[PDB]
């Protein structure tokens, strides 16, 4: 399965991540340790080998920054197999909307449907034209001019 | 064997969870990014001039990850809105043919010929009408007379 193996791989991957921010918390402790040999080494007076302490100093910080990239690397590459996870996923839903899309599409095809298409164009055609023939016959009874303006007058009357 | 519409509702809601679970991992993401720029701040104050850089890194890579997951929910919900209008389509289709099935037994009734016959026969008779009338006042006028 690809969902199992993913969860497993990440959750190895966060405790392999918790073992180096270990690392890098003791490396901190040692840190604070030799800042305060640093302190100790400027009050005394001896400022020379303060250059030496400063250089235990930077090591053991380079030291840091070589494990927090390691840190980083490793959650980057757990965030892309989450990723690839996500997408495949997306991929089969695709699929599986797909699938219903031609079941449900399978009924209704394009002969059937352009055949109703011609056949209510043509039942169209027919009642547009009897509705037509209708009221030109009914309109043929008498004059529109002469009884149009007395419509209007008929609004004045009213109101 | 599943009839259309069970596997289309199956199909919805399988989208659906898709999408909870998808946002779900971008919700995990966004707790780790705001542990990311807590980390980062408080690492700023102590220095170092560099992990800040793997960090922020780190951040804009969490950033562009749920740019796409954002992305793939989007994605998601679009196949499900193709397939919502589908059987808006089918609904349609069915009920104009059957509106077309009864706009032609409509005009199967009345065709052209005899309702063109029923129109001159009324029209004739509007004829007959006018001509008894106006011959009757015509002529009872012509008889009266003297004003």
């Amino acid at each position: 399965p690809p969902k199992e193996l993913v969860n497993e791989w990440s959750l190895k991957i966060r405790k392999e991540m918790r073992v180096v921010d270990r690392q890098i918390r003791d490396i901190q402790r040692e840190e604070e340790k030799v800042k305060r040999s640093v302190k100790d080494a400027a009050k005394k007076g001896q400022k020379d080998v303060c250059i030496v302490l400063a250089k235990e100093m930077i090591r053991s910080r380079k030291a840091v920054s070589k494990l927090y990239a390691s840190k980083a690397h490793m959650n980057s590459v757990l965030m892309g197999m989450k990723n690839q996870l996500a997408v495949l996923r997306v991929a089969g839903s695709l699929q599986k909307s797909t699938e219903v899309m031609k079941a449900m599409q399978s009924l209704v095809k394009i002969p059937e449907i352009q055949a109703t298409m011609r056949e209510l164009s043509k039942e169209m055609m027919k009642a547009g034209i009897i509705e037509e023939m209708l009221e030109d016959t009914f309109e043929s009874m008498d004059d529109q001019e002469e009884m149009e303006e007395e419509a209007e007058m008929e609004i004045d009357r009213i109101l | 064997r599943k009839t259309p519409e069970e596997l289309l509702r199956q199909n919805q809601r399988a989208l659906n969870r898709a999408m909870r679970e998808l946002d779900r991992e971008r919700q995990k993401l966004e707790t780790q990014e705001k542990k990311i720029i807590a980390d980062i701040k408080k690492m700023a104050k102590q220095g170092q001039m560099d992990a800040v850089r793997i960090m922020a890194k780190d951040l804009v890579r969490t950033r562009r990850y749920v740019r796409k997951f954002v992305l793939m929910r989007a994605n998601i919900q679009a196949v499900s809105l193709k397939i919502q209008t589908l059987k808006s389509n089918n609904s349609m289709a069915q009920a104009m043919k059957g509106v077309t099935k009864a706009m032609g037994t409509m005009n199967r009734q009345l065709k052209l010929p005899q309702i063109q016959k029923i129109m001159m026969e009324f029209e004739r008779q509007a004829e007959i009408m006018d001509m008894k009338e106006e011959m009757m006042n015509d002529a009872i006028d012509d008889a009266m007379g003297d004003e």
